[PDB]
């Protein structure tokens, strides 16, 4: 009723003479209903899952980014193209590309304790390989090029850099019941539920 | 296709095939006759040592921090109600009839 | 409904470059993209090609690299037109080829070249001429040994008899094929089937055998004769849905 | 040219309008694309070079698979990142990049053009035939008659 | 005064704001405390944080810049309608009644046949919207083009479509007059606003006492000007959270350089400013007369485009009073290093430019195989990807207590 | 066709005597009203439904209709909207417009019935909460204010 009202009111305001067909209205409602976002629990009953929003950079001990994939993260949309402002740019101008790349920075900057980054490494069908968001590439590329693991102190730029990348990237298993998640160490699962399966402890 | 390259195009005897194959044929290309076979095995074994266990956490639930609002009262149904319209006249509810 | 399918996408782009209002558009594009590389080109079709010459053909200050291989145009059923590739071939005059075949063994490379060299116009369309290729040096040492000595890069297994129906040549061929597979597979557990590069060797595992097939049925026929020898298999081109399982 | 194509030498291939490259089975179609891509970004080549050096948002590359563009895109952000480093170091001890280095005239500059291209990759004009289409459509919606 | 506080972290900014509120009592007659905010989250975070270090939060208005700038217009200039008559939506309807007429004018030939070949107003209403939208934008970035097109003039250097937009806009304007509606936009009303404020050097007409601008990393040039003019009668604390303590923006003339080599005060102490005397302005810093060729950190280097601009616009102000509040970040974590590298505007990357550099590796920072801040994760599918996180969250909750989950 | 009934309804409700002494919404200019105020009260030390029951009982004759403590332990924050807060020259108020139920006629809106419904929906809880809010808020705004 609100959206529907506001829509019509806005027309009446501009004093629209002609008659209007339902589609015109139904479509506007649809759109309006698709841009309305519900985020009323944004900070009570904890662990907030949401999208990266512009102009909402808050400090958190933990910050994790998921599906930061090429083609998925810096989010896109080309200006209308008959947008004069977009071809002759100026310092104030905004664009999703910039907003979005700047949000990935604000993330890095606001995490106070741990930054968690995740992406999908390959579709589970054609088993072809995926790729991370260039923004994530840049982040591990600059880490690698400025750190070295205690062991490797005398080996090589390129050599030490790879190891640091390989050390922070953690390939995960296709199924949650693969044994590797139940060995000891880096993220053994807290999910006993799959233990039996993992240990082939079943009865045919 | 394979037939056309082997028999250079012209059709052949069932034996004219055999002779074309032999024709192009040394170490790189070779032929044998369909030697059928049987022996249900793929005689392969296994071995396995499932030495596993799962991390159990020793922290505990304890306390819960929340943002409430005189909803500590008003039982649900308002699930997603207070969410979609923050200021809906939540205190009302129902139908109306022959009045 | 306010919708767009895939065929429409590049269809409306063709009609757009043909409308009178088609030059403003061709120019627009040509400016954004001065040079364009089209890959897998052997699989185009009238609509695409037309989009592409209308924008790039005979147009200075731009370059149009069309790369692909007519010998691998197998998407007839989808819409891919080998003829619109052959035409394009008539219209552009600079031809080029990659001469060396990294990736494979010399005997393999030799027997394929031999096979497709027999007659002229192997692909029987003069416009799809077949020119041999050299094998790479980094691969001159590859060779496959089985229960003794080096096996040849290409072996024809040949049924007996005079006639032979499609049904037989299958039952019999699937049979034969599964057999030769465990024969490889178990001779490999024992170390006598080796994939070798000069003096390096590794036994053949199941992850190295592969059966190419033309259809869902053939695949089964294979999976069956294979399953009959206890040899587990997977049909990677399987399309069934989890909903009728 | 003419009858029986020339054995394409990537580095000396004239990047000026209309070229048909036949890549037989197992021949390097992918390594070649890459090379060409680098050549174009740094306007390398010679009389066989392209008039000017182009940008990531100007090298149109169309592929057929969704998986193809992805791979292709992944492969190129890498050759850039490398040809670039091998440009700060002014030395490369691995094939392609060396011959390319030989062709370069100001390693220092390449390394900056490249660094920009690397940063741009999240927008490389690498699309599928369909992707390329809805894009040209949507931009020039008035000629096409498209809805926004 | 239009005070500008720069800080490494929202906390300190909130803090200062927390302070300013406690100090000048603020009046008390039901007057809202005011805070520009450009997202409900910020408004959420702010109400909560504030109800804590005060025991309660109750009035605070959370206007969006645009919405505020126009509220003041209605306060400072004489008779301005609440709600302009050129708001994006209504302009959409007006343009839909015009465009049909306007067609067949050679001027609009393009829109002419775009609008024919078929419709039931579908194309018509979409065009009227995207058009309404651009205008809405131009009215904020490019306001001058409108005063220009309104009269019949074109602007040199624009692409075509200026060809129909300029005429079109003119049409809308007159039309909106014929309907008898408040001619007043945002572009025909901002200069006037600045003037009647920039002069009238007497006192603040009837506006609020103080005004905060929290968690907003970009404002449109004009919006800033109007803020400045406004901050000459009103107290305006604009809290910008900045990722670097030095200036990492671009520079204009070699003359403007030393006009920036100023100094910002601490909100509470002495003074500070970008390092290395001159060398800095020289070195590379402002090489390409354009940008800061170096921009120390290569991350801030590629991602902060939106920030460099806003940073650059804030320091071109005059009535401004920028000041530092950056907190430090000791380099003990992989996370902490990186953030420090960025705060300091330093680069630690090693390209290995000469065998000397390239051969040893102990020049980089020592990792620590046991460090888990900044971790990467590759998975096979959303599902998996989320299961995997559910574990890792569990583990990190397990690890250090103090980690309640609102903190994630 | 509801305009006749409604406009006649609005005024009636505007021109009613809330607290006998002056009162009547109609005497409230803008400067003396604040509509829909929104408060946040931190509430540390879990708030146990029981422990709140005891004192609610002691001080309120209404909440003496004791079924309460229907919720469970909560530390956290407390959101809330106040329909209207207005002042009558020294003296701030809490107003809550309640469109409510179709209980036939008049017979249902008398000092008991209301007091009745009041307990049905334990709205009494709302008062106390809301005023603890207004209290805190005023105390924070009015330098040297007394409840
Ligand atoms: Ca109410």
């Amino acid at each position: 009723e609100q959206q529907w009202q506001a829509i019509i009111a806005e027309g009446l305001g501009a004093q629209y003479g002609d008659a209007v067909p339902l589609s015109l209205l139904r479509d506007e409602l649809a759109q309006r209903l698709d841009q309305e976002r519900i985020s009323q629990r944004f900070l009570a009953g904890p662990v907030n899952i949401c999208t990266l929003m512009p102009m909402r950079s808050i400090p958190f001990k933990v910050v994790c980014l998921l599906g930061m994939n090429d083609g998925v993260y810096p989010r896109q949309l080309a200006p209308l193209g008959f947008d004069l402002m977009s071809q002759k740019p100026k310092r104030g101008d905004r664009s999703r590309r910039d907003d979005d790349r700047y949000l990935f920075l604000e993330a890095l900057i606001s995490a106070q304790q741990k930054l968690y980054i995740s992406y999908i490494g390959r579709s589970i069908q054609d088993n072809s390989e995926r790729f991370p968001s260039v923004l994530v590439q840049e982040l591990i590329d600059y880490i690698g090029q400025s750190h070295y693991l205690p062991g490797d102190e005398a080996l090589n730029c390129d050599e030490s850099e790879a190891r640091v990348k390989a050390h922070l990237t953690c390939l995960h298993t296709r199924m949650p019941f693969d044994p590797q998640n139940y060995q000891p160490g880096e993220r053994q699962s807290y999910a006993r539920e799959w233990l039996p399966a993992a240990s082939q402890a079943g009865k045919a | 296709a394979l037939g056309r390259l082997l028999q250079k195009g012209e059709p052949q005897d069932a034996a004219g095939l055999r002779t074309c194959i032999e024709a192009l044929c040394d170490d790189d290309i070779a032929w044998q006759t369909a030697q059928t076979g049987d022996n249900q095995p793929w005689q392969v074994n296994d071995v396995s040592t499932a030495e596993l266990n799962a991390k159990t956490l020793q922290r505990l639930p304890g306390d819960n921090w929340r943002v409430t609002s005189y909803s500590g009262l008003q039982q649900r149904g308002h699930g997603i109600a207070q969410d979609l319209m923050p200021r809906l006249d939540v205190d009302a509810a129902g139908v109306a009839s022959v009045v | 409904r306010g919708e767009l399918g895939f065929d429409d996408m590049l269809s409306r782009l063709d009609s757009a470059l043909r409308s009178e209002s088609g030059e403003v558009l061709a120019a627009a594009i040509r400016t954004r993209f001065p040079v364009a590389m089209i890959d897998e080109f052997q699989d185009t079709d009238p609509q695409q090609y037309r989009i592409f010459r209308r924008i790039w053909h005979h147009q200075p200050e731009t370059a149009l690299l069309l790369i692909g291989d007519p010998k691998q145009a197998i998407y007839a059923f989808r819409g891919a037109d080998i003829f619109t590739y052959m035409k394009a071939r008539s219209e552009v005059h600079a031809h080029y080829t990659l001469d060396t075949n990294w990736r494979s063994a010399p005997g393999m490379v030799n027997s394929v070249n031999k096979l497709f060299s027999q007659t002229d116009d192997a692909f029987m369309f003069r416009e799809i001429p077949f020119i041999p290729v050299k094998s790479a040096g980094k691969n001159q040492a590859l060779r496959f040994v089985f229960k003794g000595e080096t096996q040849p890069a290409m072996k024809m297994w040949l049924m007996e008899g005079e006639s032979c129906g499609v049904g037989d040549y299958q039952s019999t061929m699937a049979q034969v094929c599964a057999a030769q597979i465990r024969d490889w597979l178990q001779a490999g557990q024992r170390g006598e089937a080796l994939l070798m590069n000069g003096d390096d060797a590794r036994p053949v595992r199941a992850s190295d055998i592969s059966v190419l097939v033309r259809s869902r049925q053939e695949a089964a026929q294979v999976r069956d004769a294979l399953t009959l020898l206890e040899i587990p298999s997977v049909y990677l081109s399987n399309r069934d849905s989890v909903f009728e399982t | 040219m003419s009858d029986v194509a020339e054995t394409l030498d990537p580095l000396r291939l004239p990047l000026q309008g209309e070229r048909l490259i036949e890549a037989s089975a197992g021949t390097g179609k992918t390594f070649t694309i890459a090379a060409l891509y680098l050549r174009l970004l740094l306007g390398l080549g010679g009389s066989a070079a392209f008039p000017r050096p182009l940008t990531v948002e100007e090298l149109l590359v169309v592929t057929f698979t969704e998986a193809a563009t992805a791979e292709l895109r992944g492969r190129i952000r890498s050759n850039i990142h490398e040809l670039r480093i091998a440009c700060l170091r002014e030395t490369t001890d691995n094939p392609l990049y060396e011959r390319l280095l030989e062709e370069i005239d100001d390693k220092a500059q390449a390394a900056q053009w490249l660094l920009l291209a690397e940063r741009q990759m999240d927008e490389a004009a690498v699309f599928t035939i369909h992707g390329f289409c809805q894009r040209m459509l949507n931009l020039n919606a008035f000629e096409s008659g498209m809805l926004f | 005064m239009l005070r500008v506080y720069h800080s490494n972290r929202l906390d300190v900014l909130e803090a200062l704001m927390e302070f300013i509120v406690e100090r000048e009592r603020l009046d008390d007659p039901f007057e809202p405390e005011m805070i520009l905010v450009q997202s409900t989250g910020m408004a959420q975070w702010l109400q909560m944080t504030l109800s804590q270090k005060f025991g309660i939060a109750a009035n605070i208005d959370f206007p969006l810049p645009a919405s505020f700038i126009w509220d003041m217009f209605v306060r400072v200039l004489p008779e301005i309608p609440k709600e302009s008559a050129f708001n994006k939506q209504s302009m959409s309807w007006k343009l839909m009644t015009l465009l049909p007429q306007l067609l067949e004018r050679e001027d609009f030939t393009l829109l002419r046949h775009y609008l024919t070949d078929d419709s039931d107003k579908r194309k018509l209403f979409q065009l009227s919207s995207k058009a309404a939208d651009l205008f809405d934008q131009y009215l904020v970035y490019r306001p001058d083009w409108l005063a220009q097109w309104e009269t019949g003039h074109l602007v040199e250097g624009l692409g075509e479509a200026q060809a129909w937009q300029a005429p079109l806009w003119k049409a809308l304007v007159e039309y909106t007059h014929q309907l008898g509606q408040p001619r007043w936009h945002r572009a025909n009303l901002y200069q006037r606003f600045i003037e009647t404020l920039e002069s009238a050097t007497t006192c603040p007409p009837g506006l609020p006492s103080r005004v905060f601008i929290c968690g907003i990393s970009a404002l449109p040039p004009v919006y800033l000007q109007a803020l400045q003019a406004l901050g000459k009668h009103i107290e305006i604390h604009l809290l910008f959270t900045n990722p670097c303590r030095y200036y990492w923006g671009d520079i204009k003339d070699p003359a403007y350089l030393a006009k920036l080599l100023t100094r910002q005060r601490r909100h509470s102490f002495e003074d500070r400013e970008l390092p290395l005397f001159r060398d800095s302005e020289n070195a590379g810093q402002l090489f390409n007369s354009d940008g800061e060729q170096d921009v120390g950190n290569p991350l801030l280097a590629s991602w902060g485009k939106l920030g460099r601009d806003y940073i650059y616009l804030l320091s071109d102000l005059e009535s401004s009073q920028e000041l530092d509040a950056f907190v430090d970040v000791t380099p003990d974590n992989l996370l902490h290093n990186i953030q420090s590298d960025i705060l300091e505007l330093e680069n630690r990357a090693v390209a290995g430019v000469n065998i000397e550099e390239f051969s040893r590796s102990d020049n980089k920072r020592p990792l620590d195989p046991l460090d888990s801040s900044i971790t990467f994760h590759v998975c096979h599918s959303p599902q998996r990807e989320v299961e995997v996180l559910h574990d890792r969250l569990l583990a990190m909750l397990e690890e250090d207590p103090t980690l309640t989950p609102r903190d994630i | 066709q509801w305009e006749p009934v409604l406009t006649e309804w609005i005024t009636a409700v505007l021109q009613a005597p809330l607290n006998e002494t002056g009162v009547s919404l109609s005497q409230l200019s803008a400067r003396n009203k604040q509509v829909e105020m929104e408060f946040y009260l931190p509430i540390s030390e879990p708030l146990i439904a029981s422990q709140l029951d005891t004192l609610i009982r002691q001080f309120d004759p209404l909440s003496a209709g004791c079924p309460p403590l229907e919720f469970m332990q909560v530390r956290g924050m407390l959101k809330g909207f106040i329909d209207l807060v207005f002042r009558h020259e020294g003296r701030y108020y809490l107003l809550d417009y309640k469109s409510n139920w179709l209980g036939e006629d008049s017979s249902a809106y008398t000092q008991q019935a209301m007091a009745a419904a009041m307990q049905a929906h334990r709205y009494d809880l709302q008062y106390q909460l809301y005023t603890l809010a207004l209290h805190r808020y005023l105390r924070h705004r009015i330098a040297d204010y007394d409840y």
